[PDB]
């Protein structure tokens, strides 16, 4: 049982930056160490085999090297599409993997565009109301979304989802979904989400009036 | 041309059984080496098993030995991973992959992965509701809310794939009810809202659900 | 027996240049033969036996000679040298010397002129 310890577990870097990822074998091993790149929802792609041999089609900015039990993957000039998790692999015929390094792209601050969606009439018939707030194409990832119903701050009835970093413009998008019963929904008028982000000088609020 | 395509993923009860298929094109599996690698949700890669035609061998990781079995149908150029006595910890996306040719020491071609969910909960198909572009900046947003399904996954396209730019399909969230929900949105020119049809194409193969929902302004 | 220039990378430059298909494993193309024999490439690279590359190629891309139509397997001694030097490493990786390549199926060097083998 060989263990591959990968570091760092995650990192952030700007376009054009040099990035280094290290994988350390738990014991003396041969140069039988490979590197893979995995993008969201996709299979891993082979980058490097035998510690330092580049695989077919792999761009020139990737390279690998070793010193003792320490194997390094280097990206010489990070590109926006290089957002991925990178894995080392040990072995000749049977394989073990490192735990992976998530690489995120640092870019300029981008404020979100904000949209609010009322529940559909189709959904309301069934007795549930979902209210959706969309934050589109922003950076950094940190953002605060608050729900207010007739100006009452909501708690405990919403859930957020965030996209993986865009491979082209390196931004994020975020949804916040507020769930109420139809009966709770029809007791109020003003539905609002209020967004705070580093790119916004003051909070942005989007809102609708029930049945308007 | 040279590729691997997996199938067979889906929901199975704890202690149940499921067979995955890895269909090859452009080379014969029976003169190659096919490996299996899985990835639990939000976790890393774990090597599972491999055959070598050269050695005539089959090898299983200790975590699955005794429960997983490999076979193949050479006439269909397809390798199988038979899974028995499935546990919750077996929930994962399963990949098949080819031993690197010509130089070895790695896996060069990979299938797209198929999700196996080991759970006692029941299959539920989703409801699809519009996220309507409202009236009250040149860009407008619209979308589809895909609510209350199990298990993962659902796929969403727009305009049968003709609309890809500006689309965001969010990762599903698990609700306190134990059902998944997601939204897919797209930003479009606000001047297009009256003149272009927008349809989200929702598919949930576990429940054989297919929905094409036209999203109209209100 | 139509001869083909050897195209399997690891069997280029082993002493002979032409092979014939199908081979004894019923591979009907060198792409198939190469896909299988290249699974052994790590063992050739670590040099567990100087005989391994020639032995494997003499089976996977067997020698083809212009007029001579009779088979020309590797000699039992070549196989025995390769099995001696490499079967311990194979067992360490979790495999065994392949059953198809048992050396006692091979002719002995000079024991018969009706079945000729390859060694030297
Ligand atoms: C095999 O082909 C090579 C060219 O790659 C040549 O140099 C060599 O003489 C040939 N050997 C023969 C014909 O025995």
């Amino acid at each position: 049982d060989i263990q591959m310890t990968q570091s760092p577990s995650s990192l952030s870097a700007s376009v054009g930056d040099r990035v280094t990822i290290t994988c350390r074998a738990s014991q003396s091993v041969s140069s039988a160490v490979a590197w893979y790149q995995q993008k969201p929802g996709k299979a891993p792609k082979l980058l490097i085999y035998s510690a330092s041999s580049l695989y077919s089609g792999v761009p020139s900015r990737f390279s690998g090297s070793r010193s003792g039990t320490d194997f390094t993957l280097t990206i010489s000039s990070l590109q926006p599409e290089d957002f991925a998790t990178y894995y080392c692999q040990q072995g000749v015929y049977l394989f073990t993997f490192g735990q992976g390094t998530k690489v995120e792209i640092k870019r300029t601050v981008a404020a979100p565009s904000v949209f609010i969606f009322p529940p559909s009439d189709e959904q309301l018939k069934s007795g549930t109301a979902s209210v959706v707030c969309l934050l589109n194409n922003f950076y950094p990832r940190e953002a605060k979304v608050q729900w207010k119903v007739d100006n009452a701050l909501q708690s405990g009835n919403s859930q957020e989802s965030v996209t993986e970093q865009d491979s082209k413009d390196s931004t994020y998008s975020l949804s916040s979904t507020l769930t109420l019963s139809k009966a709770d929904y029809e007791k109020h008028k003003v539905y609002a989400c209020e967004v705070t982000h580093q790119g916004l000088s003051s909070p942005v609020t989007k809102s609708f009036n029930r049945g308007e | 041309e040279v590729q691997l395509v997996e199938s067979g993923g889906g929901l199975v009860q704890p202690g149940g059984s499921l067979r995955l298929s890895c269909a090859a094109s452009g080379f014969n599996i029976h003169s190659s080496s096919i490996h299996w690698v899985r990835q639990a949700p939000g976790k890393g890669l774990e090597w599972v098993a491999a055959t070598y035609s050269s050695f005539g061998s089959i090898t299983y990781a200790d975590s699955v030995k005794g429960r997983f079995t490999i076979s193949a149908d050479t006439s269909k150029n397809t390798a199988y991973l038979q899974m028995n006595s499935l546990r919750a910890e077996d929930t994962a996306v399963y990949y098949c992959a080819r031993y690197h040719h010509p130089f070895g020491y790695a896996l060069d071609y990979w299938g797209q992965g198929t999700l196996v969910t080991v759970s006692s909960a029941s299959t539920k198909g989703p409801s699809v509701f519009p996220l309507a572009p409202s009236s009250k900046g040149g860009t407008a947003a619209l979308g589809c809310l895909v609510k209350d399904y199990f298990p993962e996954p659902v796929t969403v396209s727009w305009n049968s794939g003709a609309l890809t730019s500006g689309v965001h399909t969010f990762p599903a969230v698990l609700q306190s009810s134990g059902l998944y929900s997601l939204s897919s949105v797209v930003t479009v020119p606000s001047s297009s809202l009256g003149t272009q049809t927008y349809i989200c194409n929702v598919n949930h193969k576990p429940s054989n659900t297919k929905v094409d929902k036209k999203v109209e302004p209100k | 027996p139509v001869c083909q220039e050897i195209t399997v990378p690891m069997c280029r430059g082993i002493g002979y240049n032409l092979t014939h298909m199908p081979n004894q494993f019923n591979h009907d193309t060198q792409d198939e033969a190469g896909l299988e024999v290249h699974q052994f490439w790590p063992l050739v690279e670590i040099q567990c036996s100087p005989d391994l590359r020639f032995f494997l190629c003499s089976m996977y891309t067997p020698i083809c000679l212009p007029d001579y139509h009779k088979p020309l397997p590797p000699c039992r001694s070549v196989c025995e040298r390769a099995k001696a030097g490499c079967s311990p490493l194979m067992r360490q990786y979790g495999f065994a010397w392949p059953e198809r390549m048992s050396c006692d199926r091979l002719p002995v060097l000079g024991r018969d002129a009706e079945v000729l083998c390859m060694d030297y």
